[PDB]
């Protein structure tokens, strides 16, 4: 595989997201780290799929709603950023006010 | 498209060109297999291999570097040798020369 | 006897005339020369050539090399040849034919009992990369960079502080001393840059005397003509380099005023295209001058479909700008221009831009300098075809032109070329072994000072080192004292004389910079073009000799999704 | 010109009169003062104030600070004010107005070419915490503690051995020497405690001469009146501190006998509430004496619904007790009393208990000292309202009273207040930057000795340091020699005189303890109450002046599930 | 008073006559002796024995031990007894009865204020393992090995280079110096082997003078009679050991010729069974000679259902052989013989093979030396029953015979037995604490030089060290300077005299090898059998005194799937 | 649990495999690291199940086909090796040309 440090670091993000994904499934209101991990993981898979940065900057705001997260959480996340390998190399996706 | 693929041009490579060679018939008189390397001083191989050791003095196998010739018990075969170069000084092996020649 | 070419390549790697594809790109190299004597190649393993009295001699340690890289395919600015590489005393001893002079012909690299062996047959060997635009935002960058194939890092910073987030300045004697001490812990060669934004010379001299090998003039600290002139005056007297990030705001004047302040004195212009900073919108015109050594930062290399979309927000965070403050966002579309981004790629292919760097974590990606340089080369071959300098049916010249951008040129620019930058005898043995299929993406072996510092490693408890999971892990060359002995801390001639190394009790080997003032555009290997370039103030179009310079945005790139897990 | 208050706060952070909520608690602070001159605030970034000739001067390094924390909201025992913080030589230089005296008014903290910048606008800055009850069960505790905001750790141990599992004693000269050497590798200030349980003075003197800054009397090693008197005699002559864990079994006598043995001599009583150890069931009555400096361990802070259920088994494992041995379990309900646990919270709010600590991995959580202290403050405001000392409509006084518990007071108690404990000029620059929304939970920046030692860091290969995943990673201040230069190893005056540092070849900066014998309850900042407290032998009820002291168990707490992944 | 045996075992561990099962194997040990005085056992914890004036004395540090392991069940080549272990100055002080001479009878190990305590009641304590066949392919091997219970590692290499992949040779002065420096960073005792494949003595002498404690003759570098004789001549004059990997190809002669070249001189034969290398197919006959010290590598231990299937490809990768080259694969079935693999297990049970090793990442598993040795013992008891030397209804003798294989014997073979190898007074305190249920699989505590270097550790932030997740983490004994003080770098007498340690500026404690030439088969503890063994050239059958030696392949083994997550 | 370094290292392999498994599920053509992780994880579970080394050396070549992976990927993996605890201890499984 020859995993570089950055690839191993993203495995931490992926795994953190597996935790959030399962809790949301049980019908829990996600907390701060769970929300960030869940939305971040979403974007990475979007890039793997070949979606453009522009599309993800939009879609990332429709992963979780204000009623699916704990109080105060939406305001604790003015934005979310994550990079991934798109078909045209690594790119940065910035999602402003992801939770509404 | 194959990442890192080679595009080797067709043909052959002539090895150890311009050097003295000689053919020798060798027979394995031992009960166990014996494998000889490309750069081993043939005149000093396992004593179980019977051949004209005198002729193979200062020679090695005329095969591509890194390969070998195996001799199963009782096997007999003719091999081609190529003379050592450089200083033509043999050191090591069975310690039969330990010097020039 | 005789062996077919194919079987030969499978055993010892390609030879003269054979071509090799670089990773999954369209770039093909062709072996220009082979220094071996057919039939006399050295090989290691059970029953192979490198054995006592055979491929190994009886000489003492002083008469043989410490390490030999057998059957290597060297790719350097000077040639693409096949040879054995000899390493002695942590430095490159020779490039030739290895073996035992007792029985083999033409041996120039003697192998004895004191010789270790690295099998490079079928691999490409290159010099370690040199990134001259590092922001020391975190120590983890060194490993990331080392894994990618970069063995020397030049820049500055004190950690995750605002100043370092935006600039590469290691502010003052105290922080400089602190970072020099911290450098002994990193497995890469290091040289620091101080804050050159001051109009009082003594404030700069102290920093140089403290240990920095250069000074950065950054607009965030005020890139005024007064500061620029001051930094260049001190640089001229202390033989250190100046790196510039000009006045994007045109607050003190336009590009022509900055150029006027420089006054034909040697200077390295950072991210000359402008996206990363510089007079809007024509800082790119700097590459036309003889005293300017221009480089690019990697996020704009090469021009792709998502380049623009990504930059808008990246800029803000880096330079501490406020998206609500009109004036802070107004200079976004002024700094991010599709026009210059597209042109930059071509200017690189033409040799107008001589260096590539990262600009680590401040509008740049530390582990993608080599990767993106090759992506540019690929996209340029695809769009423009063979270079006017190409000979034969290969991309050999284009490969030499581009490899020089992150190797020898960065070294010449910062006065360290006497120590690193290329595979030449006498230089430190910072080498990288690549498998052709992973060239520029994931290294097989990274050698520092003659010791492997990092490499992919499988199951530690396995019966062999190949079983999964295989990922990069630190090796002996990156351990304590062995590390100190295999890395270099570059100091300014003044710092070396002042005894800074002894006072700070630095443990690593020391190297001194020199020749920073004498280098000019014409010295940049394969990248000395001084084009008559212009930029339209309104349309931002870039023109050379009146002709329009531009390129198309890539939708898919090689060395991307086929290699990375994320 | 003019700017609205809201826009002003968004740019430079809150000013006089503005209130800020602490994390998700009910505690609100109000800016008491602002040291700036409106319109002259320094800000860093592209086109901002801190630039050559503007907010940055022409002075030499000796005439300006090395680091400046701009627009910080300081929260310390002495005040809650807005100011710039200047750091020079690894120590706090000044708290005032930063800038360039050449063009700005009232500059007390000069910024020059040698000055690094940390943007603190909108952040809360505090002194690093000090935990005086560490069991060195594992080296990993230092990082965990540093991440939470604690920069100094006092305790003892040799690793995961039975003795250290239960006590904080670093037994004898050999282990003391070994741990002092191992301390150079840790990014926190450290001071060791030796085993004070002996009735032969010379056995204690050796340990103090070996390097310990205190001695712990623990019942597991026999907390007899003879041992107590012995330790206090040596402490009195060597100016070191004694930490007590009394005889829970009442084997040698009751609390009044232990107090009698102490004989009005200065002593720090560990986990004074008793759950963690001490005369059953009235060790809590110790807080009424002038010579007693009482602290709490964190598992009982604050009283919640699950507190009791959890303790029963935690106690056993820590002290190597046997759940099958009747006598070993009999003293469970004797050591775990709902009555004292509830009272402890109130006694803290009243200033009867002066310190909070962890008791790391031995009935305590190393990364939750700060977090739990604030949870107590929250629960107390909720249940008891404003303190009699409050002024205005804020919790400013309660905030100063509680922050002192894990900062200045622990420092006064162990004779290290001259070096750390608060944001005061001359003290080591151990600071923690907090975002108001994560105050007391997750720090934005942790500074040690003037260098960032740890902070949250995103994708190392990203174009900026903000992309996910963001988690805590070691910085330059925690690297090799830079670390040594930014941390302190506290020695006893005797050890310092004996040349212990030179003999063990310690690499870090050395500090010496002093003033351990002269401190008394009245010296504890904002926590000097000596209540007339009694405990009912049968019912375990705690009473002060006859009135019943108690509180209700919390079902949900702030700084909990909203911040943690697990 | 009186206490039942069962209750007694539950409190202080088993006593004389009680038996204990080793992990999940069929091996049972029986306590042969107990050095305690019933009713006077020392125990630590709240209200226990080790307290001032009781089980703890008033003596000064010089008159008591630094560490005491209470109620330990010692399993060593000399006995299986119950006792307290005293550790002083990093070395084993005594094996006896610990306590306070003031009030207790028969105290030989005094406990005072300077004494730390490790509770070993109910645990098995053994000496740290010694692996004499390490390939330094990566630094991560040290941790893996330490976690398994091996505290000393002998071998060579420079990292992931071809030479080290196949051999354990640290080629020449430069690499030797580099590895000696890098060794200070590893938490295990280390000794290096140089490349002994040369026919010029001075080339070997330089290496020995450089610091190696042995020389390896490997067929990959040419194991010719000339080289063998040369290495043995130098070994004889410099008192260092020679490790052999003979000529599998029979290129220079058969096994009898190699034996002839050895000329009755002391030599350690690596993987004597042959799968890992050696004259095909009879290298195993070497174990019949008095001057031969034979060892096994672990992949062939013990003979199981999947042994053969796995070896075919493992061999290729290790020795850089080509699966397409007929001659390279032809010697696969010649090196991998079911016949010798099955016999090897029996020869171990008989004491014909005296050592077990790994051959780390080159046809061996670094973390499975101890684990596989016990699996062999289990399979042998199952198939052959009790040994002729057994007494009583236990496997005590078989346990002593097998533990000696990876402890005292490897130490005698390499001239380091004066420092490590067994639990004897005066030797370095390298001990491993095991819970009977995890014996040989996962250690409870690993002690190096008197300090815990690694152990399982739970939640760092937990209230106790037991909460999940529990996994192995580095402890204080593995930290910076404490590590240096607790580990040994073994040098050759020549290197020590030359001042190599001072020149390379080695920080760890130095030990010198001696007695490598004088050891012979008869000195191998419990493994001195010199059988009249023969191997059939055609059928490969192994015979001792004409009788056929063989065993059956195991389908399921203990210490496997019940303990490992993967 | 007392996880040793080798057990923790294999958790990285397992997790890398969870990523690949999910992407394959979406119908994506797997890349180089995804393919290696997926096939490796398969073999480890085979060992846990008690399958023999010989069986796995065969079955491992039928996990992914040439049409389920990106171009060039099959040639980038001449073999795959991974060790796991079989009922008879740790063993090495070498799968030659796993993708056809």
């Amino acid at each position: 595989m020859e995993l570089t440090p950055r690839e191993k670091d993203k495995l931490l993000l992926f795994t953190a997201a597996l935790v959030a994904e399962r809790r949301l499934a049980r019908g829990l209101k996600l907390n701060y780290p769970e929300s960030v991990a869940l939305i971040s993981a979403f974007i990475m898979e979007g890039a793997r799929d070949g979606k453009s940065v522009a599309s993800l900057m939009e879609e990332g705001r429709h992963v979780l709603t204000r009623e699916q997260v704990m109080e105060g959480v939406p305001e604790m996340i003015p934005d979310i950023q994550v990079e991934a390998t798109f078909p045209d190399g690594s790119k940065l996706v910035t999602v402003h006010n992801p939770i509404i | 498209m194959i990442p890192g693929e080679y595009h080797v041009k067709p043909g052959q490579i002539a090895l150890n060109t311009g050097r003295a060679t000689c053919r020798v018939v060798v027979e394995n008189h031992g009960d166990r297999p014996i494998q000889v390397g490309s750069h081993y001083h043939f005149a000093e191989v396992n004593p179980a291999l019977k051949f004209d050791r005198q002729q193979a003095a200062g020679y090695r196998l005329n095969i591509p570097a890194g390969t070998a010739v195996r001799f199963e018990p009782g096997q007999k075969r003719e091999v081609e040798l190529v003379a050592f170069a450089g200083h033509r000084a043999v050191f090591g092996f069975r310690g039969e020369v330990m010097g020039p020649l | 006897s005789n062996i077919s070419r194919q079987a030969y390549a499978d055993m010892f790697g390609p030879t003269v005339g054979d071509k090799v594809r670089l990773a999954d790109t369209e770039l093909w190299i062709e072996v220009e020369d082979d220094l071996t004597t057919y039939g006399e190649e050295v090989k290691f393993g059970g029953g192979k050539v490198i054995r006592d009295g055979m491929g190994q001699g009886q000489m003492l340690a002083a008469d043989c090399v410490d390490l030999v890289l057998t059957n290597a395919l060297i790719v350097d600015h000077w040639g693409i040849v096949k040879a054995d590489i000899g390493v002695k005393d942590g430095r490159i001893f020779a490039i030739g034919k290895a073996g035992n002079p007792d029985i083999q012909p033409n041996v120039t690299i003697p192998i004895g009992a004191a010789t270790e062996v690295i099998a490079a047959e079928g691999k490409i060997v290159t010099a370690g990369g040199i990134d001259t635009h590092i922001h020391w935002i975190c120590p983890q960058q060194a490993e990331e960079a080392l894994v990618s194939g970069v063995t020397t890092m030049v820049g500055g910073g004190t950690g995750p502080a605002a100043g370092t987030h935006a600039t590469t300045c290691t502010p003052g004697p105290w922080y400089i001393s602190r970072m020099l001490q911290a450098a002994d812990s990193l497995p890469v060669n290091i040289g620091l840059l101080g804050k050159g934004n001051v109009s009082q010379p003594d404030a700069l001299r102290e920093q140089v005397a403290a240990g920095v090998i250069g000074l950065e003039i950054h607009e965030d600290w005020g890139a005024t003509p007064a500061a620029i002139d001051c930094a260049l005056t001190v640089a001229d007297e202390m033989d250190i380099q100046v790196a510039l990030h000009s006045d994007t705001l045109n607050e003190s004047g336009f590009v022509e005023d900055t150029l006027a302040a420089i006054g034909g004195r040697t200077i390295h212009t950072f991210h000359t295209e402008g996206a990363g900073g510089g007079h809007a919108p024509d800082i790119i015109t700097a590459c036309a001058h003889p005293n300017i050594l221009p480089s690019s930062t990697n996020p704009t290399l090469p021009y792709t479909l998502n380049t623009i979309d990504e930059h808008l927000d990246m800029l803000m965070v880096c330079h501490h700008l406020d998206p609500d403050i009109a004036e802070d966002v107004a200079f976004a579309e002024s700094r991010i221009r599709r026009e210059t981004i597209a042109a930059e790629d071509v200017l690189h292919d033409l040799g107008a831009f001589s260096l590539t760097s990262s600009d680590s974590q401040a509008m740049g990606r530390v582990g993608e300098v080599i990767l993106r340089t090759w992506q540019v080369a690929h996209r340029m071959k695809v769009q423009r075809g063979a270079l006017a300098e190409e000979t034969g049916d290969n991309d050999n010249f284009r490969v030499k032109r581009y490899i020089a951008k992150y190797t020898i040129n960065p070294a010449l620019t910062h006065g360290i070329a006497h120590e690193v930058g290329s595979i030449e005898v006498g230089k430190l043995a910072d080498l990288v072994v690549w498998s052709p299929a992973f060239f520029g993406v994931k290294p097989a072996t990274v050698i520092k000072g003659g010791m492997i510092a990092i490499a992919p490693m499988g199951d530690i408890n396995a019966s062999i080192p190949t079983p999964q999971p295989v990922h990069y892990r630190p090796m002996f060359g990156a351990l304590g004292s062995a590390r100190h002995h295999c890395r270099l801390t570059f100091l300014s001639q003044a710092a070396a004389a002042n005894g800074v190394a002894e006072r700070l009790n630095l443990r690593s080997a020391i190297a001194v910079v020199k020749g920073c003032r004498t280098v000019q555009k014409a010295d940049m290997v394969h990248n000395s073009l001084q084009p008559n370039i212009t930029v339209d103030a309104q349309t931002y179009e870039v023109r050379v000799d009146g002709e329009l310079i531009t390129s198309e945005p890539a939708d898919v790139l090689p060395m991307a999704q086929r290699y990375f897990l994320f």
